[PDB]
RNA sequence: CCGAGGGUAGGGCCCGUGACUGGGGCGAAGUCGUAACAAGGUAGCUGUACCGGAAGGUGCGGCUGGAU
RNA sequence: UUGGAGAGUUUGAUCCUGGCUCAGGGUGAACGCUGGCGGCGUGCCUAAGACAUGCAAGUCGUGCGGGCCGCGGGUCCGUGGUCAGCGGCGGACGGGUGAGUAACGCGUGGGUGACCUACCCGGAAGAGGGGGACAACCCGGGGAAACUCGGGCUAAUCCCCCAUGUGGACCCGCCCCUUGGGGUGUGUCCAAAGGGCUUUGCCCGCUUCCGGAUGGGCCCGCGUCCCAUCAGCUAGUUGGUGGGGUAAUGGCCCACCAAGGCGACGACGGGUAGCCGGUCUGAGAGGAUGGCCGGCCACAGGGGCACUGAGACACGGGCCCCACUCCUACGGGAGGCAGCAGUUAGGAAUCUUCCGCAAUGGGCGCAAGCCUGACGGAGCGACGCCGCUUGGAGGAAGAAGCCCUUCGGGGUGUAAACUCCUGAACCCGGGACGAAACCCCCGACGAGGGGACUGACGGUACCGGGGUAAUAGCGCCGGCCAACUCCGUGCCAGCAGCCGCGGUAAUACGGAGGGCGCGAGCGUUACCCGGAUUCACUGGGCGUAAAGGGCGUGUAGGCGGCCUGGGGCGUCCCAUGUGAAAGACCACGGCUCAACCGUGGGGGAGCGUGGGAUACGCUCAGGCUAGACGG
């Protein structure tokens, strides 16, 4: 009839908005990333990738992400950005 | 067995209430025990381990008297129907005082057909009895106040009880009351114990028709002594020579037990049933249906209920049936008052 | 608890002398002096041979009701001595002689082991200073058994203790009158003691 | 998209039960006859096939655990 | 070498097979008769049926700002409480049950170069600037309630951005290793928070990074019950590739290609079942068994599910569905006792709606303290075990009474009465251990002394003093099997575990006298093992007793001659690691003994690693003719 697991709920209700919101804009981001990534559009593709690994470590730094969860997610970007601009050069500009 | 007092419980018009403690003479709800029904005796737990019989009672109305008829075996009766006495608690076996012989109580000829039955037939018992069973009561009226003089100073040799009691009427199916109310103590404090059982004995018999008096109240207040002639064989006479006569003064008046029956007779033969049922001195109460056939319930005395076994046959065709249980007390009119004195 | 019954039908049923009223079993009052045939309606009847069981059964009853106790102790003892090393033919009735009551009897401080228990129970013996009141209990060599301070002002243990100015004790055993104390030496061997019981048939019954 | 469950359809196994029925067991002073144990009065047993109120008989082949 | 017993019964009698039955020990027991005390244990096995009420998880004012209150006044501040709210930390431990599961679930030994770990511990480094919101609060609609909704103001250890990179992470190089292990170079990306006191000082915090410690995940070899009257099973099914997802491997999930995977060494299917430490029986072997206590797993009314998070897909958190129940002001809304007690039903049966946080342990905290049905105690029940009491001594050639009797006597029986003696209980006084740590003082809030406070059990145990003879019942008494007569009964009434008793002399039935056996217990029923060598490995059989297949051929399968060698798999030896604790074993010791409890010793089996031996079995090679085939 009472105790403060609905404050504890309250709270994990609130955690769980901002959770959602960072992975969102992770996909939206990587997802973007690698399409300009398939265009290259070379240096339009490092510009939002960087944005994205940002928010890859952000999130890591409290609990919407594990730090291999972040090793993983940088891992594959990095790779399956590459191997698009394979086709076709230029790997202007910094990034890798 | 023991079982476990928890919630000690009060009901309220509104609500309940949980109490802690309940005392003496007061009565309430206490959950928690698990086995118990009603009825029951329940004590502390180091505590005296008695019945409260109470719920009193029993009570014999019929009265069926045995001869132990010739004559070594007589001892055997009195065994007999001991090992019952300790087995069946309801009926009784007390010998009359006045004409003198044993008479065993019981609640019905069924009942009393066993007990005659099964000592013929275990425990040979040399034994023939008669029996009727009108076992009649007699009780007075207006209130008594006599005494009983039991001196004999004119030798050496004991002898001496002053008893004045108040015999006084109450009403029927109370019983009786003995109470001590003597002022000071005009009489010595052990020949209390002693003139009780000349009260009791006197009133094993009657004054009328000679059989036990019943639904009266003994008040001994007063009553002199000589200090070395008094015996405790002195007052238990003087309490008889008061009973004997204060009984038998102050309006004395008849009485006797009725019965109900309740006969499940085919609606054919009602008005058969029902027209004798009256010319058996009885008082309608109703009829229902039950096995269509009909049931009819009524009052009837029991003096004019034994042609009643066989008579349902007579009328019904051999249809009918019945059960009869005793109930209460009245006064018989004074047609068959007056003639019962014979 | 305890037995607590008549004790002379005992060695009427055995056909021994089972030495338990004390001071009246010397005397020709004796019940066996008098009386050898067991008791009931069929004592005096010439006997009939008993079956071998019955020859063990009538041996393990002679050892309990000597020293009176329960089959459950009586058994457990039994059952001690076999679980342990060496002969249990033997420890057996060492444990059954290192009971404190038991050693009570044997340092005369009671004319019965009937007797001698009470005297236990009622906190009027002590050993190495502690009261003990447990007859149950069993002693181990190097101890010395006593009589209380506040127990050695008794018209009873003195009359006992004055019948044991003259008698002497057994081998494993120490005894000092007028400063009314005991000592237990050693735990005894079969030749120490000579009880009217082959304790092996004892041993040979609870195997079935 | 998947999804507890709901519903439609069709199946499998198990348990309880059913008018009626088929034999089986325990009984015992019966009705019926008297097959096996003696060559049991037709030597017995046997697989089979047929028939017979019933045990059983009979045909074919087999076995001796069949007697002289 | 510490360990091993059999009986009765098929016949006129014998011997055998062989079934039947009994003696023994055991329980979470229960039922009958009886029932005094203490201690230590233990007590819903049935309905994982449903549950009234209470209690079972919370804490920090030394993280933030408010409503009120007391306190010192100039309604200003300060301060102390107090109430929720925001924000931490815990709620994932601790407690219960035995439903489900035949499975890496458990047990046992490993593997992770395929992984994680909060608080704690160690080392290195760092804490500089900005920005923002939602509750409380006032204002407002609705409701019986549950209470929700809307608008605006605002604080931080709440959130966001920039800087800093000792480091870390990731792409591709490049180096040593070898599964994704350790570096390094370039590009890219990321840290943060303050509070408190005595103050250029400590203290508790915070941040990224490497290490330990502990706790796990995952995986593997071996072990793990009944039915073959279950014989064939399978489309994520078996394998590859690519990706998704996770801390991480993986058909785990998804698209595609391939045609595979398992099975008489029991797949698939059906029945039952939580597994081990152990417990009990047992000469051992083996059998049965899993309450209590410790370890693991599973479930939290039946289910599906994600969220928060270091950790749950969460017993007393949330969402949905279903069965059930209840509240209501009928508009609607609430609940989950296999937590601790308790109720109800079912049943042969299983308990107090108790006390304490004094100890122990846990959570929060600088500390004081606060929470704790974990835990420590108390209550009930002869349920179990263990100790104890109902008295000890004297006391007749033997009272009475009952029983038997050849009427001479015998039996109960030293038993009682009786004399002496002690003193269970009760009464009186004293009064525990468990309790010394946290903390206050010195020192340096360290080390080391010194100091105070606190006891549920409990005025209990125990100690002192006084002190009375103070409960005995049950089963048997034909043989097994110990213990005998009398009367009643007349194939009746009844006993009976087996063989069998009772038809007018019943040691067998019922009672009595007498006797045997146990004792606060004794008998019974139910079940496990034993005897049962009667499923026979130890350790059985198959001519007539139960049992050779009707008879051949041959698959798998088991088994295999002589000589020498190579390997070393079985096998054997040593060493080592492992085999937790508890128990059991032996020793000693603590509660007056014991039960119970503690200290210490001693191992095994089996498995891991390393070493060795080479007979026997195996295996690769060589060789012989005695088996076997053939001319
Ligand atoms: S008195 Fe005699 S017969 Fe009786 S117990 Fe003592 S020694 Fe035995
Ligand atoms: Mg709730
Ligand atoms: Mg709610
Ligand atoms: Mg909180
Ligand atoms: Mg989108
Ligand atoms: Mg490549
Ligand atoms: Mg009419
Ligand atoms: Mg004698
Ligand atoms: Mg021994
Ligand atoms: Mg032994
Ligand atoms: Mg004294
Ligand atoms: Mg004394
Ligand atoms: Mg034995
Ligand atoms: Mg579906
Ligand atoms: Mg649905
Ligand atoms: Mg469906
Ligand atoms: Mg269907
Ligand atoms: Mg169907
Ligand atoms: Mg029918
Ligand atoms: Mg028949
Ligand atoms: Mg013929
Ligand atoms: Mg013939
Ligand atoms: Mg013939
Ligand atoms: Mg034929
Ligand atoms: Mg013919
Ligand atoms: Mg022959
Ligand atoms: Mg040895
Ligand atoms: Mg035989
Ligand atoms: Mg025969
Ligand atoms: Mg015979
Ligand atoms: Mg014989
Ligand atoms: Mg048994
Ligand atoms: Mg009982
Ligand atoms: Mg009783
Ligand atoms: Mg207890
Ligand atoms: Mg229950
Ligand atoms: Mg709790
Ligand atoms: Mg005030
Ligand atoms: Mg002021
Ligand atoms: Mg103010
Ligand atoms: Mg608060
Ligand atoms: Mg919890
Ligand atoms: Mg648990
Ligand atoms: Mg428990
Ligand atoms: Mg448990
Ligand atoms: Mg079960
Ligand atoms: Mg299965
Ligand atoms: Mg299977
Ligand atoms: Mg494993
Ligand atoms: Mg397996
Ligand atoms: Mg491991
Ligand atoms: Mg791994
Ligand atoms: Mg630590
Ligand atoms: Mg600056
Ligand atoms: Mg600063
Ligand atoms: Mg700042
Ligand atoms: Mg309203
Ligand atoms: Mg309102
Ligand atoms: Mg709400
Ligand atoms: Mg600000
Ligand atoms: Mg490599
Ligand atoms: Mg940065
Ligand atoms: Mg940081
Ligand atoms: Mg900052
Ligand atoms: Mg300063
Ligand atoms: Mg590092
Ligand atoms: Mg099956
Ligand atoms: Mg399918
Ligand atoms: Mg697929
Ligand atoms: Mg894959
Ligand atoms: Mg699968
Ligand atoms: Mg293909
Ligand atoms: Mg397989
Ligand atoms: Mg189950
Ligand atoms: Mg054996
Ligand atoms: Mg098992
Ligand atoms: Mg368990
Ligand atoms: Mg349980
Ligand atoms: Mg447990
Ligand atoms: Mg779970
Ligand atoms: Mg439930
Ligand atoms: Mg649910
Ligand atoms: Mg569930
Ligand atoms: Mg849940
Ligand atoms: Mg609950
Ligand atoms: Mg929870
Ligand atoms: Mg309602
Ligand atoms: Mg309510
Ligand atoms: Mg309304
Ligand atoms: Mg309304
Ligand atoms: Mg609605
Ligand atoms: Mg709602
Ligand atoms: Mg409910
Ligand atoms: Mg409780
Ligand atoms: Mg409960
Ligand atoms: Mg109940
Ligand atoms: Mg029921
Ligand atoms: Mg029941
Ligand atoms: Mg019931
Ligand atoms: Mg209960
Ligand atoms: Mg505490
Ligand atoms: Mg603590
Ligand atoms: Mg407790
Ligand atoms: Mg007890
Ligand atoms: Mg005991
Ligand atoms: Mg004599
Ligand atoms: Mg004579
Ligand atoms: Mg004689
Ligand atoms: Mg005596
Ligand atoms: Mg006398
Ligand atoms: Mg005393
Ligand atoms: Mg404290
Ligand atoms: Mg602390
Ligand atoms: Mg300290
Ligand atoms: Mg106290
Ligand atoms: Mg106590
Ligand atoms: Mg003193
Ligand atoms: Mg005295
Ligand atoms: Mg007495
Ligand atoms: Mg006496
Ligand atoms: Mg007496
Ligand atoms: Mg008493
Ligand atoms: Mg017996
Ligand atoms: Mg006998
Ligand atoms: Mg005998
Ligand atoms: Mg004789
Ligand atoms: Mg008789
Ligand atoms: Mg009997
Ligand atoms: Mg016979
Ligand atoms: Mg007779
Ligand atoms: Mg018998
Ligand atoms: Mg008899
Ligand atoms: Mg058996
Ligand atoms: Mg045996
Ligand atoms: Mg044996
Ligand atoms: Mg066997
Ligand atoms: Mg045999
Ligand atoms: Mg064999
Ligand atoms: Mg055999
Ligand atoms: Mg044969
Ligand atoms: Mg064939
Ligand atoms: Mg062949
Ligand atoms: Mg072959
Ligand atoms: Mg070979
Ligand atoms: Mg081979
Ligand atoms: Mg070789
Ligand atoms: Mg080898
Ligand atoms: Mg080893
Ligand atoms: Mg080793
Ligand atoms: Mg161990
Ligand atoms: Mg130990
Ligand atoms: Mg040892
Ligand atoms: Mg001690
Ligand atoms: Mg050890
Ligand atoms: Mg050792
Ligand atoms: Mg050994
Ligand atoms: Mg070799
Ligand atoms: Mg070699
Ligand atoms: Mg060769
Ligand atoms: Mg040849």
């Amino acid at each position: 009839r009472n105790l403060s697991a609905l404050k504890r709920h309250r709270q994990s209700l609130k955690r769980r908005l901002r959770n959602k919101a960072k992975k969102s804009a992770i996909k939206t981001l990587s997802k973007k990333a690698i399409q300009l990534a398939q265009e290259g559009k070379a240096e339009e593709a490092l510009k939002i990738m960087r944005k994205a690994e940002s928010l890859i470590d952000k999130a890591a730094k409290g609990s919407t992400l594990h730090k291999n969860a972040a090793a993983r997610r940088k891992s594959r970007l990095m790779r399956k950005v590459r191997q698009l601009l394979e086709a076709a050069g230029a790997p202007l500009i910094g990034g890798g | 067995r023991k079982e476990r007092v928890a919630r000690l419980l009060r009901m309220h018009a509104n609500h309940r209430e949980e109490v802690e403690e309940l005392k003496a003479g007061d009565l309430g709800a206490v959950v928690g025990l698990k086995e118990t029904i009603t009825g029951d005796t329940l004590v502390g737990e180091d505590a005296p381990r008695v019945i409260l019989e109470s719920i009193e009672v029993p009570e014999p109305v019929i009265d069926v008297a045995i001869e132990p008829k010739t004559k070594a075996d007589q001892e055997k009766l009195s065994q007999a129907l001991a090992r019952l006495a300790e087995e069946d608690p309801t009926f009784r076996v007390s010998t009359h005082p006045e004409t003198g012989q044993t008479i065993i109580s019981g609640m019905g000829e069924l009942h009393l057909e066993i007990i005659v039955d099964r000592l013929k037939r275990e425990f040979k018992v040399d034994a023939n009895v008669g029996k009727p069973q009108v076992a009649y009561r007699e009780t007075i009226t207006k209130p008594v106040d006599v005494e009983g003089k039991f001196i004999r100073q004119t030798g050496g040799r004991g002898q001496y009880g002053h008893v004045k009691i108040k015999v006084e009427p109450l009403p029927r199916g109370s019983g009786f009351e003995f109470v001590n109310a003597i002022v000071g103590g005009v009489i010595p404090k052990e020949y209390i114990p002693a003139v009780q059982k000349g009260i009791e004995e006197a009133m094993q018999s009657g004054p009328l028709i000679g059989f036990p008096v019943v639904d009266i109240k003994v008040t001994l207040y007063d009553g002199s002594y000589h200090e070395v002639d008094s015996s405790e064989m002195a007052f238990k006479i003087a309490g008889s020579m008061a009973i004997k006569e204060a009984v038998q003064k102050g309006d004395p008046v008849i009485l006797e037990p009725i019965m109900r029956v309740e006969v499940t007779t085919p609606e054919e033969y009602m008005g058969d049933v029902i027209g004798d049922l009256n010319a058996r001195r009885g008082q309608i109460l109703g009829m229902e249906p039950r096995g269509n056939a009909q049931v009819i319930r009524a009052f009837v005395p029991l003096a004019e209920m034994f042609g009643y076994a066989t008579d349902l046959r007579s009328k019904t065709q051999g249809r009918g049936s019945f059960v009869m249980f005793f109930d209460h007390y009245q006064e018989v009119p004074k047609q068959v008052q007056e003639k019962l004195i014979k | 608890g305890r037995y607590i019954g008549p004790v002379c039908r005992l060695c009427r049923r055995e056909g021994v002398k089972l030495y338990l009223k004390g001071e009246r079993c010397y005397s020709p009052k004796c019940a066996m002096e008098r009386r050898p045939y067991p008791p009931g309606q069929h004592g005096q009847k010439r006997a009939r041979r008993p079956s071998d069981y019955a020859v063990r059964l009538r041996e393990k009853q002679k050892l309990r009701r000597i020293y009176g106790i329960s089959e459950r102790q009586f058994r457990n003892l039994f059952e001690e001595a076999s679980k342990k090393k060496g002969v249990t033919g033997s420890v057996f009735l060492g444990l059954l002689e290192s009971r404190l009551d038991n050693v009570v009897y044997r340092l005369g401080f009671a004319v019965s082991r009937r007797q001698a228990r009470q005297l236990v129970r009622h906190g009027h013996i002590t050993v190495n200073g502690r009261r003990v009141d447990l007859p149950s209990y069993r002693v181990r060599p190097g101890d010395e058994i006593a009589v209380a301070e506040k127990s050695r002002n008794l018209e009873l243990i003195r009359q006992n203790l004055e019948a044991m100015k003259g008698r002497k004790v057994g081998p494993w055993l120490s005894l000092d009158v007028e400063g009314m104390k005991g000592k237990f030496l050693r735990l005894p061997d079969r030749e120490d003691l000579a009880l009217p019981v082959n304790e092996q048939l004892v041993i040979e019954f609870y195997s079935r």
